[PDB]
């Protein structure tokens, strides 16, 4: 029964994303500062798709970690890796669409293709950096009865953490980008309403919905998306026996579906719909 | 400008006129002599092509 | 009222001359032969470096070095075969609409929005003559020698110029129009242009009248240039068709058109026999034809902007093409 | 053989290296056309503030303008050139609507600048020049705009209208009328993707290089707002 959505989910994620990654490679007409970004974005959701979900899928349906414990540590580091990086990546986005829109004569100076690299690696390295190296090293480990039993079986593969990890995790990983997200387009919206005033000033005689809408969109799929996770993360480690961990699971695989949604939000250009086109078809 | 441009029609219509046959005929077999060495026309080997 | 009735009689003579020449057409002929069938043609190389859409382009007769020009105000010099740039010059006006390649190999000439022509010495790069007395914007120019030029301007004039003296030795009036391009003849004997009034015109480079004139078209003529043999021309103009002219029958044979292309027409060229004609349209792409029967042979695709420059090597071996995407490709 | 094709690449690498340098450039300037009907004061304009070319300076953008006065033509074929420009600056004498008439002739050339098959995403600066004169002879009785313009009979000042400070009302009129003939061929046929911006010019105005400014800066900032979908 759950197979089958599992699989799609899959399948959803896998498919956009490697026809983005191509249509991008392929064509030269798309190379552009924006759509590394974009780029770096395809390739962390197709990690995403290609590694985490299949083993939580398997490790749901068969109700046993059949690898090693080593697996498990391996997969829990790359999941918190491709979920930092990829949040991280639209605070970039968003940082940039304000640059171009509220500084127009400075922006071709304030980026480069050069600038554009630094900051990818940039961002590949602070993800990396809270996700391998706290797990590996063994610092993010509870000491708590059932933690220890979990720890030492070799069958049991789970989640249990201290505060301080849960915390600075959260924060580093959402928290941090939300509100210069919010900023950054609060402003953009500002600046869109000022201009259409000012054209309804001038002409207005002779001849908000779409900013509203696009805004919208964005914002709003992410932070459903996100949001209810990253709250219960925090809430189920101040106090204990409060969040059941189906319901814990079920806001994660939320969250991780969004990795599917991304190509339908930030590609939809009309050279992206010409290449596609080609593409396929 | 009245008188230049009837002497220069003056000038070129007194010319003398072949029969569009022969001129069609003289186009073809040039075609046909010239075309065995027509690298694009005829597709040349990789070993004589300097730009593969 | 006299000299209007008997110009009027005159060119009624002549459209009634040519008329009973016409005894069969030239697909007539050339109804009883086989086709060259399909032409495929894959890209070989892409050269890059260009900051803005290209106008110009000229092969060398070497067949292996071409010069390109571009509106940022540069002229490259390239190396087809390890596609490596050998030159650069800077120009001092923007504004670039034309460029030529001197058959030695020694010299560049330039032209553009300025009224100016500049001739460039390679071996030596710096500018080493400056041609003025043009009223309007230069279109095409190509080196009879190395010691001469003739250039065609937006004024309605051409003229032949002397580099070093640097005065015109004669020019040539009878255009009523721009005049857009211009083509020199295998011997360099005689040239034709192709102006805005839709007529094309056969000069005489040593005595300076005119010959003939072609009046097929209905809309400014954009490109034209000689059959190998040297008795027949085609142009192409902004209505989407190309006409075949012979010289010796003083009147056109075939026609080149199709109705599901509606674009402009801004180059065509020859190949090593004659069997076929490139031209390159507005539709972002270039078409191959058959110059004997009319039918179209392949499709050069891969620009992203319209195509503005084309060009053949003088041993038939490969095809450049450029266009406001700011890149040249070359095909085989 | 070996060392030729050495020297090759050492001569590439060194040229690519003044590309790059040249591009910074290229892409930090703002390339403007200056057009005029003819007799419009436009030199006076461009002194104030072949082909002749001028560049200026203003807050640390440097602008770069063209002036074309070697192609005198009715028809212009040279205009296709023009289609990455930022911006294209109109100037008209807006007095002119009873001496030979000038100001039909204008709004013809301006109908066919807008229509354009090349010219369709590029946005126009209309400069109204000659304000004073044409103040003087609109109070003077000697002239009246109805006998030139027949549409002026029935045309009323509208309501959300800025006039000048002691202004008589009878300029203001004249002032307005004018610019809706503009206006209406600009709005006619614009698909969202290129404005005009016109404005009212003196001899004596010393703001003509501000006014430019911060139209490219509302193009600019216009062209971003569209490309991403927010306007
Ligand atoms: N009162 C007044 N006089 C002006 C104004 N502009 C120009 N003039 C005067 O009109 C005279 C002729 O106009 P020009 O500025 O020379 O026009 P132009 O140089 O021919 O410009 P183009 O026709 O576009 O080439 C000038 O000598 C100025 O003194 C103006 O705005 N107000
Ligand atoms: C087991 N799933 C993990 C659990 C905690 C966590 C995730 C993602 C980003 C973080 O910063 C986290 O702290 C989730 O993907």
């Amino acid at each position: 029964g759950m197979g089958i959505v599992m699989s799609l989910i899959v399948l959803a994620i896998v498919f956009g994303n490697v026809l983005v990654i191509t249509a991008i490679a392929k064509f030269e007409r798309l190379q552009t500062v924006t759509n590394y970004f974009i780029t770096s974005l395809a390739c962390a959701d197709l990690v995403m798709g290609l590694a985490v979900v299949p083993f939580g899928a398997a490790h749901i349906l068969t109700k046993t970690w059949t690898f090693g414990n080593f697996w498990c540590e391996f997969w829990t580091s790359i999941d918190v890796l491709c979920v930092t990086a990829s949040i991280e990546t639209l605070c970039v986005i968003a940082v940039d669409r304000y640059f171009a829109i509220t500084s127009p004569f400075k922006y071709q100076s304030l980026l480069t293709k050069n600038k554009a690299r630094v900051i990818i690696l940039m961002v590949w390295i602070v993800s990396g950096l809270t996700s391998f190296l706290p797990i590996q090293m063994h610092w993010y480990r509870a000491t708590h009865q059932e933690a220890i039993n979990c720890y030492a079986e070799e069958t049991c593969c789970d989640f249990f953490t201290n505060q301080a990890y849960a915390i600075a995790s959260s924060i580093v990983s959402f928290y941090v980008p939300l509100v210069i997200m919010v900023f950054v387009y609060s402003r953009v919206f500002q600046e869109a309403k000022r201009q259409l005033q000012k054209i309804d000033k001038s002409e207005g005689r002779f001849h908000e919905h779409k900013a509203l809408k696009t805004l919208g969109i964005i914002m709003g799929t992410f932070t459903l998306c996100w949001l209810p996770f990253f709250i219960v993360n925090i809430v189920h480690v101040i106090q204990d026996n409060l969040i059941r961990k189906e319901v814990y699971i079920l806001l994660n695989w939320i969250g991780y579906v969004n990795s599917g949604f991304n190509p339908l939000i930030y590609c939809r250009s009309p050279d992206f719909r010409i290449a596609f086109q080609e593409l396929l078809c | 400008q009245a008188r230049k441009l009837v002497e220069q029609l003056k000038m070129e219509a007194n010319i003398d006129r072949i029969k569009v046959s022969k001129a069609a005929a003289d186009l073809m077999a040039y075609c046909e002599a010239h075309a065995k060495e027509d690298p694009l026309l005829t597709p040349v080997p990789a070993s004589e092509n300097p730009f593969r | 009222d006299q000299l209007r009735q008997e110009a009027e009689q005159l060119k009624n003579q002549i459209r009634d001359a040519r008329k009973a020449c016409a005894d069969a057409t030239l697909s007539q002929i050339t109804n009883n032969i086989d086709p060259v069938g399909r032409i495929q043609m894959r890209t070989r190389r892409t050269l890059r470096g260009h900051l803005a859409k290209i106008y110009a382009m000229h092969w060398g007769t070497d067949s292996r070095l071409l010069v390109s020009a571009s509106q940022d105000g540069k002229l490259i010099i390239w190396d087809s075969y390890t596609t490596n740039k050998v030159h650069a010059i800077p120009l001092r006006s923007s504004w670039v609409m034309t460029c030529a390649y001197a058959p030695s190999g020694n010299y560049v000439a330039c032209g553009g929005l300025d009224n100016i022509c500049s001739i460039y010495n390679l071996k030596t790069v710096r500018v080493s003559r400056e041609l003025a007395g043009h009223t309007g914007y230069l279109s095409c120019c190509r080196f009879l020698d190395d010691n001469q030029i003739v250039t065609s301007s937006g004024d309605t004039t051409c003229a032949l110029w002397d580099i070093e003296t640097g005065q015109q030795t004669t020019t040539f009036t009878g255009h009523t129009g721009d005049v857009m391009s211009l083509s020199l003849a295998p011997d360099t004997r005689l040239f034709v242009s192709g102006a805005c009034d839709a007529s094309a015109k056969l000069w005489d480079v040593r005595e300076g009248m005119c010959r003939q004139t072609f009046t097929g078209h209905e809309s400014d003529i954009n490109a034209i240039c000689f059959f190998p043999n040297g008795n027949a021309f085609a142009t192409g103009s902004d209505d989407a068709t190309c006409r075949l002219f012979d010289l010796r029958a003083d009147q056109e044979l075939m026609t080149y058109s199709h109705d599901n292309i509606i674009c402009g027409i801004t180059s065509v060229s020859f190949s090593k026999s004659g069997r076929l004609l490139l031209a390159g349209y507005d539709d972002f792409n270039c078409n191959v034809w058959d110059a004997l029967k009319a039918d179209r042979a392949g499709v050069l695709a891969g620009h992203d902007n319209r195509v503005s420059c084309l060009g053949v090597t003088d041993d038939g071996m490969a095809v450049a093409t450029g266009s406001w995407d700011s890149f040249l490709k070359i095909w085989n | 053989q070996r060392n030729e094709e050495k020297a090759q690449r050492e001569a590439n690498k060194k040229i690519e290296k003044q590309l790059q340098k040249d591009k910074q450039v290229y892409r930090a300037t703002h390339r403007l056309l200056l057009l005029g009907a003819g007799e419009s004061g436009k030199s006076t304009i461009v002194k104030q503030m072949g082909i002749f070319e001028t560049k200026f300076q203003v807050d640390k953008v440097n602008f770069h303008m063209f002036d074309v006065g070697g192609q005198r033509d009715e028809r212009r074929k040279w205009i296709q050139c023009f289609n990455d420009v930022t911006a294209i600056i109109f100037v008209v004498a807006s007095s002119s609507y009873n001496m030979v008439n000038r100001l039909q002739e204008a709004l013809n050339l301006f109908k066919s600048i807008w229509n354009n098959r090349w010219l369709r995403t590029i946005s126009v600066i209309l400069f109204l020049n000659k304000q004073d004169l044409l103040a003087e002879k609109v109070l003077a009785g000697k002239s009246k705009i109805e006998d030139y313009f027949p549409e002026f009979a029935r045309y009323t000042t509208p309501e959300d209208a800025t006039p000048e400070p002691g202004e008589d009302p009878r300029v203001t009129r004249a002032k307005y009328f004018i610019r809706d003939e503009f206006l209406r061929i600009s709005t006619a046929s614009g698909d969202g993707r290129h404005y005009c911006y016109p404005h009212f010019t003196c001899a004596v105005d010393t703001e003509n290089i501000r006014r430019v400014f911060n139209d490219c800066r509302d193009i600019i900032q216009r062209m971003h707002l569209r490309q991403y979908e927010l306007l």
